[PDB]
């Protein structure tokens, strides 16, 4: 039901995620952020069952956030992603199991841009571009047809301004406002919600 | 005992002037068949008290262990305190409902007949640890058929002489007996007074069975 | 499975048949199911052969401590005790049914059995396992008190191959034991020796 | 089934002197391909390989979880681990979770470390092992593959041609299987080079 | 003999435990408390001492119980460990047989529990002297414990600091406490706690507790207001 | 050489550590408790080691309840794990029965946790020696208002008027001589301040003195700078 | 020394020091003395009373650790009360698994046991009580058995434990117990203990008669007053 | 299989006053179509000035009150003074709580004088809700019992009517006339009532006859 | 069970419905949903009262103890995280709560929302209970940050007495209560009878 997707290129990686919160019939929120910043160059999307995605993505960033302080240079993206598949897995067959699918995205200065899709199993694979929810269907085709490795920046954010519209015109939930940022070597960048009403 | 195995029936309780009189037949079944027929389920916890077990005989059997040594621990410790026929009701209410809570009960219903300080106590312990104190007492199908005649006897004349409990706890057994399956016609009858617990030996209680003739 | 046990002045007789089934397949058509607990206490056991041998074996560990510690012959009624310990503690884990018969020098011939649920009983004959319901009749009609060790030995013989016939878990050789002061005699009945009672005739 | 819900194909096959695996690239959550890069073959000792297929999660964990072991025992012994030992550790790894299993079949592909012997052997989700004189397949597809490799195998096949077999019965296999495909990987071990190859698949 | 001293596990080569002895002085240090019994009534007469004029005086009789009462003389922390151990055991009884405990039964249950610190290393014998006053089934009853952990039944006792001079007086009037009214049984016992004082001291509502069980009455301690009827009726050292 | 163990009783018959915890107290500020009709007052000296020191920092003087005070003195850091023993067993009190502890109720508290310390205790991390602080524990209850000693030894008594200190026994006589039943608060806030002062060797002032007071009307409050001079001015 | 600190340490002579100062604490103790008969074992204890303040059947140094068994103790009573309770607590559990009352020979062996495990350790002290075990079965017949702290448990046709056991064996030895009844033997136990009690030290003396036999129908239990009297009275006419 | 729970039946009452606290309970204990006894009261007295009503399993209702004595002795020791009705509240519902995941099937109901001695009725659910009422009904029959109350004692749903006060004559009138029309249409209530009075003279205990069946 | 609480620029408005039910019974018309944490903190409750009442009083007792300790009151933030984070540990147990955190704190006035699944959300408007959705509408027709304070309360008690009217479970007086920075304040409380006879 919430939708998470993410877009990498050359030289950056683009995420957006669904803005709403939505408990039964109503939508309790229209400006929640799904996005947690790890460090300066990475962010956590989480999307999943209710509380699991708060304390998942929560103690990950605390943990990440230790390593800096104690070793005084933060994780690599893939070391990241690899810490929280480990986490995640570790929990599934303990009597406490996140239902959690989380996308990371990270700048590396050495390796440049990653993005990687994680299921609530614990799959951890890397991918040009990923979504996740019910909007992933309808969205995954138009990326497929229209990525290209080269895409730049502004080419990235008209794709994915095409995978939303879709979701309006397709999608039976209502997914109003979507935030979008940016990971590169200056680091994680806010840009303009894209908003369809 | 989440499933019981071999089984007693009803076992009857009634208080009379200077003691209590319980009657519980010598039949241990599992499910129809009569398998033990010769088992006493009447127990003689202290001088003042006596204990009748209507379900497991096992768990009857194990609680009669437990019960044993803490009187015989009593006695050691000659102190002048024996335990009353109400402190055995209220430590059997206690046991029973701690079992209920752990899930693992013990599958016995038990009458408590005792006889101390010119007073007669009749108590009833179920599985769930349901318990209360009653001039007439039955358990199983005693509930359903003996009870009402022993009550309506209690109602009408409060006090009743030992010869005259004994007379209606035999027309109550013989009562079990016609229209109880699981019921035996050996049975034992323990009494309570300032004397003792005494536990008469198996009796038969006489039947009619002349309306089979009239079925014609 | 019919397991049977009679008590004679200054002994007991035990009996049992020796088919072992899982389903309607016989996985032993000669198992022996009396088991010597001590020198001159033996068990017969029904029910799940696993339960039984296990706990068959826990008590002749337990026993034979008890025995050598007291420097003493064992009791019957300890032996029988131990079981129901065992049985009624892990009543709801075992599926067995186990009749203890033997001798001691202070209470001579004791047959105890204790059913499935580990109660404890105290009986002059003893019957168990899926043949004893049909051999009920014949075993409290024919039983008569001061039967003697031979008499016992045919009382024991003649139901048990009742049972064999009309019980489908019940079949094979009946294996007899006596135990008395004088120690233990076990004879093995098969094909003629097993009593035989005439069937019906009416094609 | 478990083992179908993210899919996979992993086989191994025996030369004159030479091991060939091979396994699809495809990863899905069930009807869905999110990648087709995925990793099931995992270098272990240089010409040893393993390749695991089942859940992706147990996938990885196992291949994790087995290199941490193989990294301390060949540092401890000071020795490359040998083929045969290799089976027997996955197979004590899977026993641990005998009564809650990790769902994935191992299929190992490795040359002796100093004979040079091939050697090929499959394992059960519980650490059955069972070693093989000619291939063993594991995956959604193991009937198809089963049937492809009775058929192609051949004894004493040199590394070229043992290429030309795995490959036809992996591709036609995997053409068999809806959640396995989208590409498959070879890598041919022989003493003196290793070579991986990627084929021409049906993406579909 | 510095060795033999130090810790409970060690016995002295005279057969004693010097570590037992060192814990049953500090009841002596502690101040005076007399127990004394009628065929009624039992009663705990208590010497409250003051650490300074402004400080009020410490605590020293406790209810254990409806029918269960304990005066302290020792150190008062383990003497509060003893009595919540008391206090938990009586309720116990209640809750399981609703009986109240004998109070001969209570007394054993804390025997063994003093003992068992006396025999284990690293562990010190509770240093407190308790008077217990209870009315059972059999009656009245006055019982002393020591950090030795020997409990012994008293028709009347007397512990803490200048105790032997209230045993005296005790001994002397022994006859006439079991038939004396409840008034009169109190009053012995004051004289007595009188004697311990010291001459220029005298008994004052402020610092005298006294704690009553008996048959129709629960254990009751009387305050210092409460103290003064006692008191009223008295005669002149 | 530390050969007897932590629970050894002395000759005597008293425990040595706990008497060695007693001598530690004398080490500690003189804190003045003055329990009158009106209110129970509290004050301590704060002993600033240097001018660099920020005085606030030092916390005689803290709040278990907002009916409740108490001021210590002794090793302070023994002392915060007696303090949250307090606040957290009030609050525990307020779940439970919906109603304010009473201030003995909470010193019986505290006191039981002195004497809990073993060698050969059974958990891993358990307290080795006797707590090193006293505590006067000052709060109005429905008895009203009370003040109680709380010392190392695990004793509990009411107290009238009390001093815990390095000048505690010079402070006591004069606390006797001072001390009348009728006092209103306001007197015994100046006859605190004139005991502490004579005690103190630093001169009296607002920054090196705390003094705090919780009446029947008021919650529990700790007298502010400027509060302070006005009283001190009067001294 | 500091070989005798500790009950974990062997002296250079091989003796286990703590041990035998847990002895010599038996022997302070007042004498208590056990004569076995034909029809069963009977006690008697020279409790000395310390105050007249004390409740007559204050420390008793009798009790019954079973309905069949009874205990007469010497030494430190707090020790020897804790050994009464593992003793009733060991009789308990035979009841419970083996479903008939435990043997004496068994009973003492089992509790011996116990008093053995602490000479073993640095970190427990020996008990400071040795004490006898009597019992009268019809299968087992007359039993008497001593425990001292040390642990070694031997059964005795009579003994004397306390201050005057070496005076109390010899008078107990002129008594031919074996041909004696309980009844005759009762005087007998009282006479003994007087004649060993010391009136110019350790004076107060009273006396505790328990016995389990068969005219108690193998039940211990304190020897009925009118008995206990009559014994009393034999005493003090031997005594002159 | 085993069921934990079994009902017993039994209603209870409590109806607080300006002077004065009534709690009232049927004397019927019933295991199904069957009666166990005639005389089993559900009102205990937990102190001078409050009485607890507990209907529901009564093996439950047997050990909550056991436990409850068992807190009120624990508290007076402690803090040497006798626990007043609004902590008795309190506690209860900290102790029905503690059962929350296997709850005890007992309806309670507190009835006692306050600390000002103005009437007090506390209402409590099995797991542990509790709220301050002037009447409150619990049991079989509450459903019954609450809504005659609601008129009567409340003035609801009546206009022009006078607000008088309680009085402890006509609640005492209003308790036995809602008592023996319940007993009227239910089958669990029935036997007797057992009326107790908590006012500061002290808890008084009156009983009226009800139909046996 | 109707909640409702908004923020507007004179604070935060907590209203809330009386009516308790057993099943289809109304066992109460006066239960007292909001609970005051501390004098400048409110929470509301919904679903079960048992769990609300129990979980609400802990946190109560632990932002007590935090003021005793950090000399200062706990946040509206960290209040809400610490009933979230022990509402988790029994989640799946069967635990019913819903509630709304309002209060003023140095970052400004503050609502959040807690629930027995474990969503713990900050916004302008909310509404939990059986008559949310009700409450939802009149709120969101009527809602303004500029609202003056008479006009706030009057939303909150037309949005609960409409919720009361199409939900069976909602009735009783509605509760309202008005956070400021001096501290929270009981503005009225109005029995939807007499509210009826006025709106309509
Ligand atoms: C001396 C006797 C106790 C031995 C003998 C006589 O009763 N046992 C039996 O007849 C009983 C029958 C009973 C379970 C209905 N059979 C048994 O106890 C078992 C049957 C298994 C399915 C547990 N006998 C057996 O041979 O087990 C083989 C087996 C065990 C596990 C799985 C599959 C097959
Ligand atoms: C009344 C407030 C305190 C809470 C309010 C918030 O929604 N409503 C509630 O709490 C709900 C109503 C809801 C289910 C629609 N009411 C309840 O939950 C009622 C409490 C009184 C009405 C008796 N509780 C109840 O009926 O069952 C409690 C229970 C729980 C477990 C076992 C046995 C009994």
């Amino acid at each position: 039901m919430e939708y998470l997707i993410g877009i990498q290129g050359p030289d950056y990686v683009l995420v957006a995620s669904d803005r709403v919160a939505a408990s039964n019939i109503v939508q309790m929120k229209d400006d929640h952020d799904k996005m947690f910043k790890m460090s300066e160059k990475i962010l956590l999307l989480c999307v999943g069952e209710a509380g699991d995605t708060v304390q998942f993505a929560e103690y990950i960033q605390k943990n990440v956030q230790l390593y800096k302080m104690r070793n005084g240079y933060e994780l690599s993206p893939t070391a990241a992603a690899n810490f929280t598949r480990r986490n995640l897995a570790d929990c599934l067959r303990s009597r406490t199991p996140y239902h959690v699918n989380l996308l990371l995205a990270g700048y590396d200065e050495h390796e440049g841009p990653a993005l990687y899709y994680m299921d609530y199993l614990a799959a951890l694979a890397k991918a040009p571009f990923a979504a996740h929810g019910y909007g992933a269907f309808l969205t995954l085709s138009i990326l497929d047809r229209y990525y290209t490795p080269t895409i730049s920046r502004e080419r990235a954010v008209e794709l994915l301004r095409k995978c939303l519209e879709e979701l309006q015109k397709r999608f039976i939930l209502n997914l109003p406002t979507f935030s979008v940022r940016i990971i590169d070597k200056n680091g994680i960048h806010d840009l303009d919600n894209i908003s369809f009403p | 005992t989440q499933n019981p195995m071999v089984t007693g029936t009803s076992v009857l309780g009634v208080k009379f002037e200077g003691g209590v009189v319980i009657a519980a037949d010598m039949l241990g079944s599992y499910g129809s068949l009569a398998r033990f027929r010769n088992i006493s389920r009447i127990m003689r916890v202290n001088n003042s008290t006596m204990l009748g077990a209507s379900g497991d005989y096992a768990d009857f059997q194990y609680l009669k262990q437990v019960l044993g040594q803490m009187v015989i621990d009593e006695e050691l410790l000659g102190d002048g305190h024996s335990y009353s026929p109400r402190a055995i009701h209220s430590w059997l209410t206690r046991a029973m409902y701690s079992r209920r809570s752990k899930m693992n009960p013990l599958w016995n219903t038990m009458v408590i007949g005792g006889y101390a300080d010119g007073e007669s106590f009749l108590g009833y312990v179920d599985m769930l640890g349901v318990a209360y104190e009653a001039p007439s007492l039955a358990t199983g199908y005693g509930a359903y058929l003996a009870q009402p005649l022993l009550r309506e006897v209690l109602e009408k004349q409060p006090v009743l002489s030992q010869t005259e409990a004994r007379d209606l706890v035999e027309r109550c057994m013989r009562v079990l007996y016609y229209r109880d399956a699981r019921s035996y016609n050996r049975f034992q009858i323990a009494t309570v007074t300032e004397k003792g617990v005494e536990i008469e030996g198996p009796l038969s209680t006489e039947t009619n069975w002349d309306i089979a003739h009239m079925i014609s | 499975t019919t397991i049977m046990a009679v008590q004679f002045d200054g002994g007991v007789v035990l009996g049992a048949d020796s088919r072992t089934t899982t389903g309607s397949y016989i996985a032993n058509r000669v198992t022996d199911k009396l088991t010597p607990i001590h020198d001159r206490i033996f068990c017969c056991r029904s029910g799940s052969a696993a339960d039984t041998q296990a706990v068959a074996d826990a008590v002749t560990y337990q026993l034979g401590f008890h025995s050598i510690e007291l420097n003493e012959p064992p009791l019957v009624h300890t032996a029988a005790s131990l079981f129901k310990e065992m049985c009624y503690r892990y009543r709801e884990d075992l599926m067995a049914g186990i009749i203890i018969a033997g001798w001691d020098p202070q209470e001579g011939g004791q047959v105890y059995s204790v059913p499935m649920g580990g109660m404890m009983v105290r009986q002059s004959f003893a019957i168990g396992g899926s043949g004893s319901s049909y051999i009920y009749g014949y075993v409290d009609a024919t039983y008569r008190e001061g039967m003697t060790k031979e008499e016992c030995l045919q009382f024991t013989a003649n139901a048990l191959a009742l049972a064999m016939e009309r019980d489908g878990s019940s079949g094979g050789v009946i294996r007899l034991a006596a135990i008395a002061e004088s120690g233990v005699e076990r004879q093995v009945l098969l094909g003629d020796q097993i009593p035989k009672f005439a069937v019906a005739t009416l094609p | 089934s478990i083992m179908s819900y993210n899919g996979g194909a992993v086989m191994a096959m025996k030369g004159k002197n030479c091991v060939a695996i091979a396994a699809d690239r495809r990863f899905g959550i069930q009807a869905q391909m999110v990648t087709t890069d995925f990793q099931k073959i995992f270098p272990m000792g240089d010409r040893l390989y393993i390749g695991l297929a089942g859940l992706a999660t147990d996938v990885q964990t196992v291949a994790q979880r087995l290199k941490f072991r193989l990294n301390l025992y060949e540092l401890k012994e000071g020795r490359q681990i040998k083929p045969y030992t290799l089976m027997s550790m996955v197979a004590n790894l899977l026993y641990e979770k005998r009564f809650g299993p990790y769902y994935t079949e191992p299929v190992i592909a490795g040359l002796d470390p100093k004979t040079f012997k091939p050697f090929i052997c499959s394992l059960d989700l519980i650490g059955c092992p069972m070693v093989t004189d000619d291939f063993v397949v594991s995956g959604t597809c193991a009937e198809q593959m089963y049937g492809m490799c009775e058929s192609l195998w051949e004894p004493n096949m040199d590394p070229d041609h043992l290429f030309e077999t795995i490959s036809q019965a992996m591709l036609n296999a995997v053409d068999r299987d809806a959640v396995s495909g989208m590409g498959v990987i070879v890598h041919i071990i022989e003493k003196d080079k290793i070579t991986t190859r990627t084929l021409k698949a049906r993406m579909d | 003999r510095n060795q033999y001293d130090n810790d409970v596990t060690v016995w002295s080569p005279q057969g004693r435990i010097h570590q037992i002895e060192y814990a049953m002085e500090a009841v002596k240090q502690g101040s005076a408390t007399v127990g004394l019994k009628s065929k009624t009534h039992a009663v705990l007469v208590a010497l409250k001492r003051a650490q300074s004029e402004l400080a009020a005086h410490q605590k020293k009789i406790l209810h254990v119980d409806n029918h269960i009462g304990i005066s302290i003389a020792g150190l008062t922390a383990d003497a509060r460990l003893l009595c919540n151990f008391m206090r938990q055991e009586c309720l116990d009884s209640r809750f399981v047989f609703d009986r109240p405990l004998p109070v001969s039964r209570l007394v054993s249950l804390i025997g063994s529990k003093t003992q068992i610190p006396t025999q284990r290393y690293g562990r010190r014998p509770y240093g407190v002297g308790l008077l217990i006053a209870g009315y059972d089934d059999m009656g009245p009853h006055i019982f002393q414990t020591c950090p030795s952990a020997n409990y012994f039944d008293c028709r009347a006792m007397s512990i803490g600091a200048r105790s032997q001079s209230a045993r005296t007086y005790l001994e002397r009037h022994m006859s006439e406490f079991m038939e004396c009214n409840l008034n009169e049984l109190v009053k012995h016992g004051l004289r007595a706690l009188r004697e311990t004082l010291p001459a220029e001291q005298d008994l004052t509502t402020k610092n005298v507790s006294i704690g009553i069980v008996g048959k129709d009455l629960e254990f009751t301690i009387y305050d210092d207001d409460d103290v003064s009827p006692f008191l009223e009726g008295l005669e002149e050292r | 050489e530390y050969d007897r163990g932590v629970n050894t009783f002395s000759p005597e018959g008293r425990l040595f550590q706990v008497e060695y915890a007693i001598e530690a107290i004398k080490l500690g500020s003189t804190a003045i408790g003055i329990q009158t009709s009106e209110g129970v007052c509290l004050a301590v000296e704060k002993r600033i080691t240097s001018p660099l020191m920020e005085p606030s920092s030092i916390e005689k003087i803290v709040e278990i309840d907002a009916h409740i005070g108490c001021a210590m003195s002794g090793l302070i850091a023994d002392a915060k794990t007696l303090i949250d023993k307090a606040r957290v067993e009030t609050q525990n009190h307020w779940f439970t029965y919906n109603e304010t502890m009473t201030v003995e109720s909470v010193t019986q508290a505290v006191s039981n946790l002195a004497l809990q310390f073993g060698e050969e205790d059974a958990d891993p991390g358990a307290m080795s020696r006797p707590f090193g602080v006293a505590l006067l524990f000052g709060g109005v209850d429905e008895k009203g208002p009370q003040l109680f000693h709380m010392d190392p030894s695990g004793t509990f008594v009411q107290c009238d008027a009390r001093a815990i200190g390095s000048a505690s026994e010079g402070a006591q006589s004069s606390l006797q001589e001072v001390y009348h039943k009728s006092m209103t608060l306001k007197e015994a806030i100046k006859s605190s301040l004139i005991i502490l002062k004579q005690v103190m060797e630093e001169k009296l002032n607002a920054t090196n003195i705390e003094l705090a007071t919780v009446q029947p009307g008021q919650n529990f409050h700790m007298f502010t700078k400027e509060e302070l001079e006005e009283v001190i001015k009067d001294i | 020394t500091g070989y005798d600190l500790s009950a974990s340490t062997f002296s250079p002579d091989g003796r286990v020091f703590q041990v035998e100062y847990a002895m010599k604490a038996v022997e302070n103790s007042s004498t208590a003395i056990g004569i076995r008969c034909k029809d069963g074992v009977v006690f008697g204890v020279e409790k000395l009373v310390l105050s007249k303040l004390y409740e007559e059947g204050s420390n008793k140094r009798l009790f019954n650790v079973d309905r069949h068994v009874g205990m007469a103790v010497a030494g430190l009573l707090a020790d020897a009360r804790s050994l009464a309770d593992i003793a009733r607590e060991e009789a308990s559990n035979f009841r419970s698994n083996f479903g008939y009352n435990i043997p004496l020979k068994h009973l003492a062996d089992r509790v011996a046991m116990y008093v053995h495990a602490y000479t073993l350790y640095s970190a427990v002290r020996p008990f400071g009580c040795s004490f006898m075990l009597g019992s009268y079965s019809v299968n087992d017949g007359a039993q008497l058995y001593m425990i001292d702290p040390s642990g070694v448990s031997y059964g005795y046709w009579g003994c004397a434990i306390g201050k005057a056991r070496q005076a109390a064996k010899t008078e107990i030895e002129k008594l031919q117990m074996k041909e004696m009844t309980c009844r005759d033997i009762v005087k007998e136990v009282a006479k003994i203990i007087y004649i060993v009690h010391d009136e110019v030290k350790d004076k107060a003396f009273e006396l505790e008669l328990s016995w389990v036999g068969e005219l108690t129908n193998g039940r211990h239990e304190i020897v009925p007053k009118d008995i206990r009297e009559e014994a009393e009275k034999y005493a003090k006419e031997s005594l002159k | 299989r085993f069921s934990p729970y079994v009902f017993n039946g039994g209603t209870i009452l409590a109806i607080a006053g300006e002077d004065f606290a009534i709690v009232a309970s049927d004397t019927r204990l019933s295991e199904g179509f069957s009666i166990h006894t005639r005389d089993s009261p559900k009102c205990y007295k937990l102190t001078d000035k409050t009485v607890i009503g507990c209907s529901g399993f009564h093996g439950d209702c047997l050990t909550l009150t056991k436990i409850i004595e068992a807190r009120l002795k624990m508290y007076k020791h402690s803090n040497n003074k006798a626990m007043t009705t609004g902590a008795i509240a309190a506690m209860l519902s900290t102790i029905l709580y503690s059962r929350r995941f296997f709850p005890y099937y007992v309806y309670n109901i507190i009835g006692g004088l306050d600390e000002e001695g103005k009437g007090a009725v506390y209402s409590f659910d099995p797991v542990g809700s509790y709220q301050r009422d002037s009447f409150k009904a619990g049991g079989s029959a509450s459903a019954m019992l609450q809504p005659l109350l609601d008129n009567q004692v409340g003035f609801k749903n009546m206009q022009n009517v006078e607000h008088v006060p309680l009085s402890l004559d006509r609640a005492m009138r209003l308790v036995k006339d809602v008592f023996i029309s319940a007993a009227e249409r239910d089958v669990y209530t029935g036997d007797a009532l057992r009326i107790c009075i908590v006012t500061k003279e002290g808890i008084r205990e009156e009983t009226v006859s009800l139909r046996k069946d | 069970t109707t909640t409702l609480a908004f923020k507007f620029r004179h604070g935060v408005i907590v209203a809330a419905d009386s009516r308790a039910t057993a099943g289809a019974y109304i066992a109460s018309q006066t239960v007292k949903k909001v609970i005051e944490i501390n004098p400048y903190l409110l929470g509301t409750m919904a679903g079960g009262a048992a769990d609300c009442s129990f979980w609400e009083r802990l946190l109560a007792r632990q932002c007590r103890i935090y003021e005793l300790r950090n000399k200062e009151r706990i946040s509206v933030a960290a209040a809400s995280k610490l009933l979230a984070n022990m509402v988790y540990q029994y989640k799946g147990m069967g635990l019913s709560m819903g509630t709304m955190i309002c209060g003023w704190d140095k970052r400004g006035p503050g609502l959040y929302y807690v629930d027995s699944e474990g969503n713990r959300i900050s916004g302008a408007t909310f509404s939990v209970g059986s008559g949310s959705v009700y409450a939802y509408g009149v709120m969101d027709r009527g809602y303004s940050y500029d609202l003056e304070v008479e006009q706030a309360y009057d939303l909150a008690r037309r949005a609960i007495y409409q919720a009361t009217y199409r939900d069976a479970y909602s009735g009783g007086a509605v509760n309202l209560y008005h956070v400021r920075e001096d501290g929270w304040i009981r503005v009225s409380s109005d029995n939807v009878a007499d509210l009826h006879e006025k709106y309509s």
